[PDB]
């Protein structure tokens, strides 16, 4: 018959896909962000003038 | 007639002979057959685990191949 294939080795994982089926990309478990990313500014400081000690 | 107790030594006995001698091992020859063990034990061993590797693999594509399990 034609039922007959020998494995040799190993399946070495193959990738096939045709029905898809929605795609499904995006699920997961969470739902929010929570806050997004924090506000950092980026400006470079120049000297800053006057220590905040006694002692300047 | 006097019969006393006779006199008789033939042989003697040997005295002080060794006995104690060097008997199949020599010393070099000794670690060619020591350590030629081990060379064939270490190559027969290794082939056989080279065999197991035909059976390794095929026993975890036994759950690969099963996923209605």
């Amino acid at each position: 018959k034609x039922x007959x294939x020998x494995x040799x080795x190993x399946x070495x994982x193959x990738x096939x896909x045709x029905x898809x089926x929605x795609x499904x990309x995006x699920x997961x478990x969470x739902x929010x962000x929570x806050x997004x990313x924090x506000x950092x500014x980026x400006x470079x400081x120049x000297x800053x003038x006057x220590x905040x000690x006694x002692x300047x | 007639x006097x019969x006393x107790x006779x006199x008789x030594x033939x042989x003697x006995x040997x005295x002080x002979x060794x006995x104690x001698x060097x008997x199949x091992x020599x010393g070099y020859s000794m670690f060619a057959v020591g350590i030629g063990a081990l060379l064939f034990g270490y190559w027969s061993m290794m082939k056989w685990n080279r065999e197991r590797r035909r059976l390794q693999i095929e026993d975890f594509e036994a759950r690969i191949a099963l996923m209605p399990l």
